[PDB]
């Protein structure tokens, strides 16, 4: 049980870890990885351009699929 | 639909 | 009556209607709550506003013990 990092860089490329991510594929990710405990934290993380526009979406991916429990990570 | 979030920084 | 703390694709930042800057705004929030740092923070920013900004506006809030902050789009 490794603690999940979330990415995201400036062309909007995402990683869980090092895994590549999208929008579409993150929440299969993320469950194969918690074996689906949704009170794991996701930690994200983003480069500094990244807009809010960006963030929100996948804010709202996670919460619709029950991963409440979400700290963002500043440098 | 406010998503809650906390800040973590080291 | 929730807080809403705002900032414009401009960079200024609202907390309700008022306006504030990175400096003052904790001042003003603290009036605001009656220094009760339990009270949520909602936080909205235009679509474009990056997150470096958002940042330093969670650490300046982080520093000051607000805690409980609610992200709306």
């Amino acid at each position: 049980e490794k603690p999940v990092y979330l990415s995201v860089k400036a062309d909007n490329s995402m990683f869980i870890g090092n895994d590549p991510v999208t929008d579409e594929t993150m929440i299969t990710a993320l469950n194969a990885l918690t074996e689906g405990k949704k009170d794991t934290t996701i930690f994200f993380r983003a480069d500094k351009t990244v807009d809010y526009e960006t963030l929100m979406k996948v804010m709202d991916t996670l919460h619709q699929a029950g991963y409440l429990k979400i700290g963002l990570v500043g440098e | 639909q406010p998503i809650s979030v906390t800040m973590v920084t080291p």
